């Protein structure tokens, strides 16, 4: 992971999560579960969709191309013609393969990067109210519930509304 | 055969809308671009890490 | 009390290649390369090809006596010759500009 | 934003700032304003300049190319010639367009990235003496003035010279 | 540095370190030194190896190509043939050079990025037990020794085992 998240500080995938590519895990006393992130996932969806389509548009589909015949006094021009056929075939084969190599790296990067963005966007919301407990996990300095879990995934978690509670909790360390 | 295609090759007909094909350089109709490749798979998802 | 950020995963066995590393397994992927076919010679826009069978262009156009089955052909989507297309010029000789003629026939 | 800064944790642009691509906003009691960052901006300027020139150098300018005539017994070679003309035209059209797509993504990334670098380079200067007040903003734990504002943009802000003051300020929270 | 580490917040190289591309510096009372990181370095080694080989495989080696002769009534086709020769030569020259430009940027990025990953992976291990003393350096809130230095480079440093000691140390600031 060029962005250190995937196959990095967040070691694993969640075969549990099946909603989408990026998501949170939560365990409030009320219970556990998975909830994939709409905004990010839909973005990644949209983008990567655009990426495949953009690459494919650059490929005009091939029209009728049948080979040419030549008689035995036309060896030079039959060879010229093979040179062209082989020359273009090398170029398209090289372009196709090289593109797919390079762009596969970019795509995986993209996903790694989106994940890091997510994490850090949460981290900048919580701060004191929770601590970095490793592998993309926060631990709440205060008690929180399922409806509250939806404030996080909302991008609207109210840091003041629990800053009091978390303060006197954190300060017992 | 009594059979319909938008793309014919000396080996047989292709019925696909992928950009590339490695069946034959000789084509009639609207076909994918011939290439020498054996595999052309583009990632869309992410690295699959089940453990 | 906890929350975590994580990413999808599944039972896929799709592998791709990348600059940095070969044979990477991935959750999702499209295949760009078509490699299956019919096995068969089909119609194009509903018109059948012309099967020269055991004749070749010369035999067909000149009317080599072995090519009577072709006498009736008058429209086609494309012309097929076969590894057995040898009945053409039955009386020995040159067919001048034979390849130009074949190229002409092509449209 | 692949680097989460632009269109990310720093939501907007500053039609106010017209000095350069990257810059700070400040409001000391003495007054408000904008001041673009020389070092970064000039770098980005320089680099992107190099990028356009490098791409364009790779294009040798086209020299005289006029088509060829053929007589009616030369259909094969007239078709060979069209195949070459069309073949090269596809390749250059594909190269041009594909490059510009791909490199536009890289360029925007670059800008996003420079901005994040800037922010973080400041953040590593301030630490305690100020707090992460969101959307690329710091809030000073101590009072600071216009000449002091120039210490920040200087990359020389003296963390010790205000660490005392900020300490007893921060500790009142 | 697109990732802000190299030629960035970590200004310089270590002509001292000769074990590998990425490594730590340490000075415990027992003495000073350098120790390159296996896991990262070997990864970068492996990857960049793959990168060079992958690029080179995409180049089928050139087979016998000798030019063609033409007589003085064959100027059109001699010109067709030159057009093909020149056309392919432009394309390969452009591909070769353009690739190397673009991929050189990616490679350097890669190295910058690996370094940042390393730093941050350490930082997430230490936290309180040490402070960000600039240019990729930590300062231990507790005393530590050569065998302990190997816990860091191990990726197994025991944060609890010194959290006590560091606590009462840090709290004297
Ligand atoms: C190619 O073959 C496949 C079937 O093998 C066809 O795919 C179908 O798509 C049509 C039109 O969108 C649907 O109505 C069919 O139900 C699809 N088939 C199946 C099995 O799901 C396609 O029509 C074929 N095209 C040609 C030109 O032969
Ligand atoms: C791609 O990865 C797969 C799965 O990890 C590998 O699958 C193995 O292939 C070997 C060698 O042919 C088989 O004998 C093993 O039984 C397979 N192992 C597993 C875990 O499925 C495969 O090695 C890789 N392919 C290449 C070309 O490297
Ligand atoms: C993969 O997932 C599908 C359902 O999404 C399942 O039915 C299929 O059998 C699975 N394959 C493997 C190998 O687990």
């Amino acid at each position: 992971g060029l962005f250190g998240a995937i196959a990095g500080f967040i070691e694993g995938g969640w075969t549990g999560m099946i909603d989408g590519w990026y998501g949170y895990h939560h365990q409030n006393e009320q219970g556990s579960g998975y909830a994939a992130d709409q905004k990010s996932t839909q973005n990644a969806i949209d983008g990567i969709t655009n990426k495949v389509n953009s690459v494919i548009e650059k490929m005009n589909t091939q029209f009728t191309a049948v080979g040419k015949e030549f008689n035995n006094l036309e060896r030079r021009i039959e060879n010229l013609n093979k040179k062209v056929d082989d020359g273009f075939l090398d170029i398209w084969t090289y372009n196709a393969e090289l593109l797919v190599l390079l762009e596969n790296e970019r795509t995986l990067d993209f996903h790694d990067s989106n994940v890091r963005n997510l994490y850090e966007k949460v981290k900048s919301q919580l701060k004191n109210n929770a601590k970095e407990i490793g592998n993309g996990c926060f631990e709440f300095y205060h008690k929180c519930d399922d409806a509250c879990m939806e404030s996080v995934r909302n991008g609207t978690y109210d840091y003041p509304k629990y800053s009091e509670e978390s303060k006197l909790n954190r300060e017992e360390i | 055969h009594d059979c319909n295609t938008k793309c014919q090759t000396p080996h047989g007909a292709i019925n696909s809308s992928l950009p590339f094909q490695n069946i034959h350089p000789v084509t009639i109709g609207e076909c994918p671009k011939y290439v020498r490749s054996t595999k052309l798979r583009m990632a869309t998802g992410l690295r699959n890490i089940p453990s | 009390d906890t929350i975590c950020i994580g990413y999808h995963a599944n039972n896929s066995t799709d592998t791709v290649d990348t600059v940095l590393e070969k044979n990477v397994t991935v959750t999702h992927s499209v295949n760009l390369l078509e490699d299956s076919h019919n096995g068969k010679l089909c119609k194009l826009k509903g018109i059948a090809p012309l099967q020269l069978g055991k004749c070749n262009i010369a035999g067909w156009l000149l009317g080599n006596p072995e090519c009577d089955l072709l006498l009736t052909a008058s429209s086609w989507s494309y012309i097929v010759e076969t590894s057995n297309s040898e009945n053409g010029t039955c009386y020995p000789g040159d067919f001048i500009d034979y390849e130009e003629l074949r190229e002409q026939l092509s449209s």
